[PDB]
RNA sequence: UUCAAAGCGGAGAGGUA
């Protein structure tokens, strides 16, 4: 995905607080990057078979975390969000960014009552 | 949307028969004169 | 110039014309043409928005 | 001739209508 989509952010005392994206994509390819290397040396297959199942992992959760085996935990216990969790729920792109949006020229306020107004009047501060 | 005089109500005046009285108005003078209608009501009302 | 007196002239536009969404439409794009004819520095009568011309104008046509 | 330095994502808890 372009990295416009997965940015990085500062927090207020310096420190980053990267995508979730970001995590997926480097193990993904630090695993990927392992598997050749290994497969270049001519390595005893017992070992390229668990790279390659540990590759498999890696790409399922990479797209949908937690459906098939064992959902992957970060820096707490909570889980990841993955490419499918973007749009999918209730919080996801389609009900929360194409549906409804928010707006420019808007305000919010208190109502109180206002008699000697006609109908199709109203009172702005 | 006139012409319609109306009928001196000599009676106790509700819920319902304002209710009445509203319809009434809608239904034989239109949208603008019902508006007028109800906010000398009010005005009364609340005086 | 009373607000009544155009709440009553836009319920007289809303009549006699069978459809409710095809007077909408009429009324913009007379107030878009009447305020960009009036691009001529001569400020023909400028006071009145494009809106309330229109609704007028086409009441008074109505005849 | 050039703009420009103030905006950031997530999680938990509570409240108003």
């Amino acid at each position: 995905i372009p990295p416009d989509l997965r940015p990085m952010v500062q927090l207020d005392g310096g420190r980053f607080a990267t995508s979730d994206l970001n995590d997926l994509y480097r193990r993904v390819i630090n695993r990927n990057n392992r598997l050749a290397r290994l497969q270049e040396i001519l390595a005893p297959e017992i070992i390229v078979r668990n790279e390659k199942r540990m590759l498999q992992e890696a790409v399922d959760a990479l797209i949908d975390n937690g459906r098939r085996g064992r959902t992957v935990v970060g820096a707490n216990n909570r889980p990841l969000k993955s490419l499918s969790d973007i749009i999918e729920g209730k919080q996801g792109r389609f009900r929360q960014n194409l549906l409804g949006k928010r707006v420019d020229y808007s305000g919010r306020s208190v109502i109180v009552v206002g008699p000697n107004l006609k109908i199709h009047q109203c009172g702005l501060p | 949307e006139a012409k319609s005089a109306p009928i001196f109500r000599n009676r106790v005046i509700d819920k319902k028969q304002l209710k009445k009285l509203i319809g009434w108005t809608f239904a034989h003078y239109g949208t603008a004169k019902t508006a007028v209608v109800a906010d000398d009501l009010k005005a009364l009302g609340f005086r | 110039l009373d607000s009544q007196d155009l709440l009553f002239k836009a319920e007289s536009l809303i009549v006699n014309s069978t459809n409710r969404y095809h007077v909408t439409l009429q009324i913009a794009r007379r107030a878009k043409q009447a305020r960009y004819e009036e691009m001529e520095n001569l400020s023909e009568e400028t006071g009145i928005k494009p809106v309330l011309r229109a609704i007028l104008e086409m009441s008074d046509e109505l005849n």
